[PDB]
DNA sequence: TGCCGTTACAATGTAACAGTGG
DNA sequence: CCACTGTTACATTGTAACGGCA
């Protein structure tokens, strides 16, 4: 663990998770009768200002599905969360056309470094030819 | 020598990385405790402890 | 009148505490932060200099 | 303009008024910014306008006036 | 005009989009008093399943500030949707450190490309490179 | 001008790999 | 082994700003 864990703050996290799958129509509940869900979500609804039992909701309502998906969202968010404090160590997203990014991909694959390591290489190899050029 | 000029390119880089960070915290500092002209901040929000 | 009185006062005693809790906590964090970096910038700006 | 980018970058890092930052207007004295605001201060003035400063032709820039002389 | 525009779709796309930001938050409609709100986003639910009829209530209640921001939502809509048909028209997103991006742009700006453009020429300088020490 | 394609982002969600410690 | 965490590489949708064109 890098990212001091929130208590508090994950827990949020999770419930805004749930009620967004929810409303969004997927069956967060593990019960397949239409009663029980209904009260379970209902349950969860009013846990809003109640972030702490919304661990207790999971363990008795949660879908076994979403385990997966809930650690690697909230796991993400985490790392989001605390990278966006300072510039140098978020990320910026870009669209690519396919035939640049295949090349971009393949090249990345042949050296076995990450796409932003390839693009740092290229670029440098750039500047380096600049460099030369100025002296 | 022009490997020393690349380092000194690489902690230039550095620096303003540096030098941004510390201006955009700065400011944000700034434009809070102009926010703050409410009075609400000589003990409330500073404690020193 | 003494149960909507103490309500009111115990509502303003609990709200004022937690609020300053909330926020003199982020607001010291910052101002530390920015006195190590820029502790630690002026290193940097001095062997650039050189 | 320069001459007003010099204001905006000094009001908004020492936080005073603008109506205050007039091109005599020295930092220390009338602004209030002290050694760690001056020296945040000079550091906004170099990245607004991306560019560097010596040492000490920098520490001898003291005031709004100086500030522009040295930045225009 | 370069995309043939469907009114089924297009108009099941502006329901979509408009119960969205209805279930939001964003007001919708152009009416203040909440009553009347309520009757246009009930008047909105219960007319989906219907282009002709989404139109009119677009024309009729949509709030008037919201209309740029869905109209170019719409025109984002159509050009990936029919880009998407291909393999060679489609977009691939990726994420990168903010000190390459920082320098990646910095090129870009400079020379006047896109980053597609300014990836496709760093690849080629490199692979220059290579021939020329090759 | 207003529509229409296009780019460069932002925010969030996921799958897959690499690490780390119990 | 096993689980939990950090990271990368996408996708998906929305938005603002340019620039072309009737
Ligand atoms: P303020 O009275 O806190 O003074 C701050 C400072 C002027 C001493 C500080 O900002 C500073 O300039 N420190 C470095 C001084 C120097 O020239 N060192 C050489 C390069 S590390």
């Amino acid at each position: 663990m890098k990212y001091q864990q929130l208590e508090n703050l994950e827990c949020g996290w999770k419930w805004a998770y749930l009620i967004r799958k929810h409303q969004e129509g997927e069956p967060i509940t593990k019960y397949i009768e239409n009663s029980a869900a209904h009260a379970a979500v209902d349950k969860l609804i009013k846990l809003e200002s109640e972030p702490v039992r919304v661990l207790e909701w999971i363990e008795q309502h949660m879908n076994p599905d979403l385990f997966n998906r809930m650690k690697q969202t909230i796991r993400a968010r985490r790392k989001r969360h605390f990278n966006a404090e300072h510039q140098h160590t978020r990320k910026k997203s870009i669209d690519l056309d396919f035939p640049v990014w295949h090349r971009l991909s393949a090249l990345s694959q042949r050296r076995g470094n990450t796409l932003s390591e390839t693009i740092v290489q290229l670029i440098e190899d750039a500047e380096r030819k600049e460099k030369y050029a100025n002296q | 020598m022009e490997n020393v000029q690349k380092k000194l390119r690489k902690l230039e880089r550095d620096y303003y990385q540096i030098r941004e960070q510390v201006v955009s915290a700065k400011a944000g500092w700034c434009a809070v405790m102009r926010m703050v002209k409410d009075n609400g901040v000589e003990r409330r929000l500073h404690r020193r402890e | 009148a003494i149960r909507v009185t103490q309500s009111d006062r115990d509502l303003f005693k609990h709200l004022i505490t937690e609020a300053t809790s909330y926020v003199s906590a982020d607001y010291m964090r910052h101002a530390n932060e920015r006195r190590t970096h820029l502790d630690e910038a002026l290193a940097l700006r001095g062997e650039l200099f050189g | 303009t320069i001459e007003e980018r010099v204001k905006k970058i000094i009001g908004e890092q020492l936080g005073v008024k603008q109506e205050e930052v007039t091109n005599n207007a020295s930092f220390v004295e009338d602004l209030g910014a002290d050694s760690l605001d001056t020296v945040e201060l000079v550091m906004a003035l170099e990245e607004e306008f991306d560019t560097e400063i010596p040492d000490e032709e920098a520490e001898k820039i003291t005031t709004v006036q100086a500030a522009i002389d040295y930045i225009n």
